[PDB]
Parts: C-alpha cells; structure tokens; sequence
C-alpha cells in the first residue's frame, strides 16, 4: 500500500532547477506495455496524472524479463539525481554474519514493494515527471509524475530507510529483548523466546508494519534455516556467502554495466580486491541507457579479475561475546599476509589477506604493523573490540625496530607463534664508524637534460672508480654510487654520501623495493657483515667528498 | 544569564558549505557511553534527532577526561570550525595576558557546561549534525543536531563571551592579581599565591560560578614558572675522529640556517682529504675558535624572532628514543618561538602513540597558556597508525590540527 507516515522534505541542489530531458519514441508494443504498467500504478496511487504546467521530464524505458514476457518500467533518473540534494550515508557498511550472536529463535522478513509504500514530499513530486510517447504519434503524450519513492531516484534508499527506522522504533522500544537488524527493508528478527512466544511477537511486528502500509509478504523466511539474509546463508551453527555470479555478455548496455557496478560495489565489501575503476569509466558521459558500449581492454580484464575473486567460497561461525577474539597473521609470498579471527581453535569467525602498501620501499616488520592496524579497525567495526594477536615476530625483533625506527610506532598486546616464515630485519646498519674497514666516499650526478650521468667513489686507500650511465637522474646515480662502493668492498665497509635522499631510504632498513637498484643494494647489504653509513653536506668541501667529484 | 534569549545569527565563510566528515568506528564501550549521554542530552532539549535530508556530519567519540570514571562526549568540530565565519564579536578586545605564562600556578577549569544554556541560531543547527554509530552496522546509526551552543565549536566561546565577562567581573574585582584567561571550553586561572592559597581561591571561584549557572567539575594544575627551553648544543671530547668532526661540521652547517653567526671554515679545513672515519684527527687550525665562538652563538635569540598573532603556530616533534621527545614551535621556519623536550613517562613504558599523544596535548596546553592559540602539529607517525589509536589516549576537550610527516636526520640536530 502507501504508508500514512510523514514525508521527508526534499530539495534540489542550491541553484539548480528540475530535469528537462527529452524522451525518445519507443515501439508500439512498449508504448502500450508501459501504458499498461502505468495504469496499474495510477490505480494503486503510486504515480499520478499531470499535463500542462509541468516543465519537466525524465526519460522512460521498458524492458522484458527474457524468461517470462514481463515488461518492467525503467525510468532514467541520472539527471534528476545530479540535481537532487545530497542526503546522508547509506552505510558503506553492511552487517557481517560473524558479528551476529547465536539466537535461539530467528525470523527473516522483507517488505514487498517497500519504496512504493513510502510517500514522496509533495513539493518535490513535480520533478519526477516523465511521459509515455505516442504510437499514432498524434496524441499529445501521456505525462505522469510520482507520489511515492521512485526506484533509481537518488534519495529513495535514504528516505525509505529513515522511514523504516521510525516505524520500527515504537516496537523496538516495546520489546527491548528482541534484536532486529535492518538493512533497507530486510529485517533479521532474532529473539530469546520459545518458538511459541517468538512467533507471537513476530505477528505483532508484521502487524505493526502493515498498520503503517509496510507489507511483509507471506514469503517470510520460514522460521527455518538456512535463512537467507543480506546474501548469506545463516545456518544454526555456521554461515556461508551465496556465491556471487557476474553476468557473461557479448554486448553490454549502459544499464547493464551500471548494474554490474552496483552488484560489485556491494560485493567488494565481502571480498576485497574487487575493482570497478575501468568499468565506472565506461559510464562516463551521458549516453542513452540502452546505447551499447564496448568494454575497454582494461574493463574486460577487470571483470575477469573480479570473477576470479568471487570464485573463492566464504564461511564462518557466529560470535560469542563471552570469549575473547583472537587474530593470527601469517607472512606469505612476498608482500601478502593472511590472517584469521577466531574464538575457538580452527572455528574461524572471519579470515582474509591483506595486500602490501602503495609505499615505494618497505620492510616486513612495517607491513606486519600495517596489517595489525587493519584487523584492529576491522574488529572494532564488527565486534566493537580489539582482538588479542598471535604474531610471527619475536619480542626481540620488534623491540629492536621499536628502538631504531624514528617514527612513532606500536603494536597492541600479542603472543609469539613459531610458524614460519618469521618476520625479521635482514640487516643492521652500524651505529659507530667501523675501525679498520675501508672508507668509501661515494658520489653521483646526472645532467637534468640529456639524462646521462656518472657514479663513483674514492676511498682512503687511494682506490677510485667512475662508471658512466645513460637515462638516469641525480637521485638514482647517488644510489648507484652507494651500490658501487657496496660491491667493490670488503665484508665490512664505511660509506659516506652527500645525498640525504639515499641516506633516508637505506636508513629505514628496507627489505624490498620497487626499483631493482635498491633491491640490489638491499641484497648487497644483507651479505655484508658490518656497514656504517655517514652523511655530510653537499659542495661544502668536506672530506674526500669535495674530491669524489670527477664530473 | 542568557537563557530564553534571541539567538545570534551565524553564517559559514563565503562559498563554503557545511562539513561532511566520516564517523570513525567506535568501540562498543564508547558507543554505549555516547548513547546514554545523547538520550539524556535529548531529554534536556540540547540536541534533536534529525532526518536523512540533513547531508552534514561531524565525527564524535568519548574520553575519560584526565582520570575520571565518567565518559565525556567529545565532538570533533575541526572542519565546521574551519568553515564558520570568523566571529566578529571580536572579543579579541581581550588580548592574551602575558602574565599567565609567568604565574607560579595555573589551574584549568572546564566551563563547557555553560554553553548548553544558550540557544543556537535555528538556521545554523543543521551544520552541527553528528552520528552515533552501530556495532557491526546492524542499524542505521543515531543522527543528531545541536539546538544549543555546542562544546568544541568555534562560535560558542565567541557568542557566550559577553555573558562570561559579566560573570567574572565580580570575582576579578575582589581578586585583583589573579589572571583569568579563556580558551574554548576552559578557564585558565593563574596566581602567584602559595599553592594551598591558590587551590583555595579556585574552589572559591568555582562556587562563585556555581551560584551563577555555570557548573564546573570537582577538585588540572600547571606551573609555567618551571617551563624551560632546550638549547642546541654540541659534544665535548678529548679525542676527535674524522667521523666526529663530520657529524659536527654537519649539524653546524644546518644550524647556520638559524644563526648566521656560525663558521665551519676551520672545520671544513680539518676534513681536507679522504681519511678513514676512525682516524683520530688533531685539534687543528685554532678550531677551538670555531667550536668556542660557535658554541657561544647558541645562546643568542634568532635575528627577529617575535610572535606575530596573525600567523599560525606550527609544531614539529621528533622521537628521540628512550621515552624522550623533542619539539619546536614556530611560525616561520628557523625562527622558533620555543624549543622544548617532553620526556615524561620515562624509564619503564612502551607505547609511542600513547607518548606522542600525551606530548601533543602537553605542547598544546603550553602553547595556549603562552599565546592562547593551539599550534598545527607535524606528527612523526604514519596516518593509519595515529588514527587507529590516538583517541584511546586523548584527554583534552579540544583537538588541534595536524598532518603527518617523515623524519630524517633532523633528530640528530636536536638530541
Ligand atoms: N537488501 C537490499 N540490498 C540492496 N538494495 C535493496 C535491498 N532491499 C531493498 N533494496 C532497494 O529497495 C528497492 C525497493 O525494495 P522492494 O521492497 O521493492 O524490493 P527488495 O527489498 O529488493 O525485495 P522484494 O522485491 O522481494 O520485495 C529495491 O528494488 C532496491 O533497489
Ligand atoms: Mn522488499
Ligand atoms: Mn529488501
Ligand atoms: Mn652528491
Ligand atoms: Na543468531
């Protein structure tokens, strides 16, 4: 029906005016198929009659469910939505099953046609104007406008949600012990009551809603598991994600990819890695909703990756507030790490993989830290608390990093786990200069233009060297010079550079980098027994430095 | 004495719309706290539940202010504060007293309670919208807006000033030598009276305010007298290696960015060559002159260092190690107004974030007491690390501005 609830006041963006978008002519079959659907709507009071004084229009379409000859009306609101005000957030957050606690009694209701059940602000109704073309191309078109929240309009979700919340409030306060989760019109009603009294309360809830025009169709979740809610299968002692299937098409239409992105946005929240960069790009520019768009080699490859993602299944158990949360992390194949959160052994609430940072040079202890932080924030969102950590690093390793590192850093309370690989620091720069070890004064430089350069050194023992290089830059030649000295040197060495840039990288004790050059330096440093890196200002004419200049 | 009054129209700086900041996730504990506070605040009429047509939002959280059982709500109005008109009540007519930093004692009184008695301009309210989150995203999340002056908002002090003035006028009469300064939600009350005689005048002032509508918490104490400065210094030895001399000619070259009065010539000399780092080099070329003359130069204040109240104070902090931290407040690079060293919670303690968060608050209190203006910090931490934990150690009713950096050999130049 149509709820007797108060409408939410709506406004168009400041300075903007309603959509005035021209509609293109459709087939006779549709121009009737629509007149047929719009009449069933004009009846129930959803849409409503209009004509003259309405200077607005939003394009209309019609499409068939390939399997049953059913045409459904599809209004293109892309323009009314650019012109509609912003509303606050429909949670980039969707409930996670592992966050649910076990409930003796459980029910899963959904409202049929939830949107048409909520009324649209009167003063905004006119901006939803659309018209059904004429077949005989004689009749002055059939102009309509909405009286209820329209599907696809910017604020329908937010306003419906706001309206559910208010209609449920009286009941939720009336029955404080029964838990209700709500994502749109999907209600997971769980209680402690016995089948008998639960089903009773469910009935007064189904009636509290009908009283406000919100219908719970007889397709109420059976009060029998598995329950399907939010895309998960809620079994009595476990849960699983219904595998997500993405369409395989030859020809993609604006509307299709538009829908693919939606589905994938939702999904990206259960599976990480899902990318919609190269697809949202296809929706760039205002192209007819049916005009076929060709997928860029990137988009075509993006979809393939996402599809590879969603093949993996996902399952877990429910949450027990009595026990402590525990999260373990394993290092895995250079830059990835997997982890699991559980309360009981091998009964995982949730698991995942965390991908390396966008950083240019990093080390394992760093990443492990970034990892701890993500699980921490994740757990707070899901359970409201932090989990105790089981980590593959020793108190000594970390206390050594926690010491030498110049940026503030911390890891919550944890416990060591012997499961290899262990995270470790692959080398230690010497604090004090090395007595007896050769001292290399290292320097480099390139021409900001030609991009040609020279990297070399000069040691105390009179040793010298200078290599010429093409397509390089000062910075790189400076690291190149440090590399040289590290090659042409003993197991213990002293290096002196004027480059603060190069000092800064090596100083962070990187065990992996993006530029091979650094990686070579890294492998070189590891093999050395003792290394001491010193810094001195440039062109001030200091030690061998002033003379390491052979340009 | 301002209650069923007419509001004071308030507007946002030109071309700027209200804030739309994400509510960071909170712990079940803090949420339950925010919930009872807001439903109480809702019954007293200070806030109102709002619809979803209000598109604005400002983060919210809770803390246990300087050691109490009770949770205090704390709204992070930094963005709103930035987009709000500069207030033209310009109580700036009440310049920051230079004696507060000179007093033997300074107590800090939370007067925030005050604000909640003055109505907020009905058109400006929509911009004070905040959201109490739900655990696991199981419910929509409670959305409120303030119907009164909100603690933490830039205009509450401005708009309530007059009224504060008229409440303190009596006390200040019967108490001439006391210095009373206000910053945001707090009263800064200093005096040169013996401690016991101080803690007495305060409890007096409390009661006084108490009899005038303002309710303050029961019996923070500072002593600006002992605040000291951290001067740049050089090492002293009997044997000096090439290494020691390089690290010395190095630091000194950087300090020349602050005091031109530094010379390294008799030291750039000593490094003539290509010697081994360890080779104990002589105390040559009257270098004593450089070291000596320069050693002194680190006792004269920079050429033209003065507090311009029209610029922002900046604060860089370096982790030194061993629970020790160094910092500098300045408005113009190298023209530090102050350089200090938090180093508290030293010896037995392991939590950088906790330490850096307590330092930031300590540097901020000092900056207010001294200039009556919080500085913008440059924190030596990673964004993600700081945002995961900082709110677990915050205890101030204000939040300063901040950004994240990467510290290089600058620590060396401050140890
Ligand atoms: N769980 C959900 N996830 C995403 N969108 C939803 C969800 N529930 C409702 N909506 C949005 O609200 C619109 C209106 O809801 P409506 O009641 O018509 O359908 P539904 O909730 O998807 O299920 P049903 O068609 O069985 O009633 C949907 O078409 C959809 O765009
Ligand atoms: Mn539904
Ligand atoms: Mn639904
Ligand atoms: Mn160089
Ligand atoms: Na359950």
């Amino acid at each position: 029906p149509i709820s007797p609830i108060e409408t939410v006041p709506v406004k168009l963006k400041p300075g903007m005016d309603g959509p005035k978008v021209k509609q293109w002519p459709l087939t006779e079959e549709k121009i009737k198929a629509l007149v047929e659907i719009c009449t069933e709507m004009e009846k129930e009071g959803k849409i409503s009659k209009i004509g003259p004084e309405n200077p607005y229009n939003t394009p209309v379409f019609a499409i068939k469910k390939k399997d049953s000859t059913k045409w459904r009306k599809l209004v293109d609101f892309r323009e009314l939505n650019k012109r509609t005000q912003d509303f606050w957030e429909v949670q980039l957050g969707i409930p996670h099953p592992a966050g649910l606690k076990k409930n003796k009694s459980v029910t899963v209701l959904d409202v049929g046609d939830a949107y048409f059940s909520v009324p649209l602000d009167e003063d905004f109704r006119k901006y939803t104007a659309f018209t059904i073309p004429s077949i005989n191309n004689e009749t002055p078109g059939i102009r309509y406008q909405y009286n209820v929240l329209p599907q696809g309009w910017k604020g329908s979700p937010a306003i419906f949600q706001s309206s559910m919340t208010k209609i449920l409030e009286p009941f939720k306060k009336q029955n404080p012990d029964i838990v209700i989760c709500q994502y749109m019109d999907d209600l997971y009603v769980g209680s402690d009551l016995e089948i008998g009294q639960h089903r009773t309360k469910i009935e007064e809830l189904r009636q509290h809603l009908l009283r406000w025009g919100l219908t719970t169709p007889d397709k109420k979740h059976q009060k029998e598991p598995p329950f399907l809610w939010m895309g998960y299968e809620l079994h009595p002692d476990k849960w699983t994600v219904q595998p997500i299937v993405l369409p395989e098409k030859d020809s993609w239409t604006v509307n299709d990819i538009q829908k693919l992105v939606g589905k994938l946005n939702w999904a990206s929240q259960i599976y990480p890695g899902i990318k919609v960069r190269q697809l949202s790009k296809l929706l760039r520019g205002t192209k007819a909703l049916t005009e076929v768009i060709p997928l860029t080699e990137e988009a075509e490859l993006e979809l393939a990756e996402n599809r590879e993602i969603l093949k993996e299944p996902v399952h877990g158990v429910y949450y027990d507030p009595s026990k402590d949360l525990i999260a373990e992390i394993q290092k895995q194949g250079q830059g990835q790490w997997t982890y699991q959160i559980y309360q009981e052994p091998f009964k995982n609430l949730k698991t995942g993989k965390y991908a390396r940072m966008r950083g240019a040079h990093t080390n394992d202890v760093k990443q492990l830290t970034e990892a701890v932080q993500k699980i921490t924030t994740e757990s707070i969102v899901i359970w409201g608390k932090t989990p105790k950590f089981k980590l593959p690093i020793q108190k000594e390793t970390w206390e050594t990093w926690w010491t030498e590192y110049w940026q503030a850093t911390w890891i919550p309370e944890w416990e060591f786990v012997n499961t290899p690989p262990l995270v470790k620091l692959w080398y230690q720069l010497e604090k004090e200069p090395i007595v007896g070890a050769e001292t290399f004064y290292v320097d480099g430089a390139a021409n900001r233009e030609t991009k040609l350069g020279k990297a070399g050194y000069v040691t105390n023992k009179g040793r010298q060297k200078v290599v010429p290089l093409t397509n390089t830059t000062n910075q790189k030649t400076e690291l190149q010079a440090i590399y040289l000295a590290l090659q042409d040197s003993g197991l213990e060495v002293n290096i002196v550079t004027d480059s603060q840039y190069a000092l800064g990288i090596i100083q962070a004790q990187p065990d992996k980098s993006e530029s091979e050059l650094v990686n070579q330096i890294i492998e070189q440093l590891i093999k050395k027994e003792k290394v001491y890196l010193a810094w001195v200002p440039a062109h001030k004419g200091i030690g061998g430095n002033e003379q390491v200049d052979k340009l | 004495p301002i209650s069923p009054i007419e509001t004071v129209p308030v507007k946002l700086k030109p071309g700027m719309d209200g804030p739309k900041v994400k509510q960071w996730p909170l712990t079940e504990e803090k949420i339950k706290a925010l919930v009872e506070i807001c439903t109480e605040m809702e019954k007293e009429g200070k806030i109102s539940k709002i619809g979803p047509e209000n598109p604005y939002n400002t983060p919210v959280f809770a803390i246990k202010k300087k050691d109490s059982t009770k949770w205090r709500k704390l709204v992070d109005f930094r963005e709103l504060n930035k987009r709000t008109q500069d207030f033209w009540e310009v109580q700036l007519g009440i310049p920051h007293p230079a004696g507060l930093k000179k007093n033997k004692s300074v107590t800090v009184l939370d007067v925030g309670d005050a604000y909640f008695s003055v109505p907020l301009d009905e058109d400006f309210r929509k911009y004070t919208a905040f959201t109490i989150p739900s655990i696991n995203n199981e419910t929509p999340g409670i959305r409120y807006q303030y119907n009164v002056l909100p603690q933490g908002w830039k205009g509450s002090p401005a708009i309530f000033q007059s009224s504060m003035t008229k409440i303190l006028e009596p006390f200040k009469k019967q108490n001439p030598d006391i210095v009373i300064c206000q910053y945001m939600d707090d009263l800064y009350v200093g005096s040169d009276l013996e401690i016991g005689q101080h803690r007495t005048k305060i409890e007096e002032l409390r009661q006084h305010l108490l009899r005038w509508g303002l309710t303050t918490p029961d019996k923070y104490e500072l002593h600006p007298d002992k605040w000291t400065v951290q001067p740049i210094v050089l090492p002293e030895k009997d044997s000096w290696t090439v290494n020691d001399i390089q690290k010395l000619v190095g630091k000194l070259n950087w300090a020349s960015q602050i005091y031109p009065g530094i010379k390294v010539r008799q030291l750039s000399k000593l490094l003539r060559g290509t010697k081994a780092l360890t080779e104990v080099i002589p105390l040559t070329e009257e270098a004593e002159l450089e070291l000596a003359e320069n050693r002194e130069i680190l006792k004269e204040p920079v050429h033209g260092v003065y507090y311009d109240p029209s610029k922002d104070l900046i604060a860089e902090i370096q982790k030194q190690g061993q629970g020790q931290w160094t910092y500098q407040i300045y408005q113009e690079p190298f023209k530090n107004l102050k350089t200090g060293k938090y180093a508290r919670m030293r010896g037995a303690h392991t939590n950088d974030v906790k330490q850096l968060t307590e330092a930031v608050q300590k540097i901020t209190t000092e900056s207010i007491v001294i200039w009556g203006k919080t500085p913008k910090f440059k924190l030596p931490i990673q964004k993600e690390t700081w945002e995961t934990w900082w709110t677990e150690y915050w205890q101030a009713t204000w939040i300063p501005e901040w950004e994240f950096v990467n510290t290089p050999p600058l620590v060396k130049l401050w140890y």
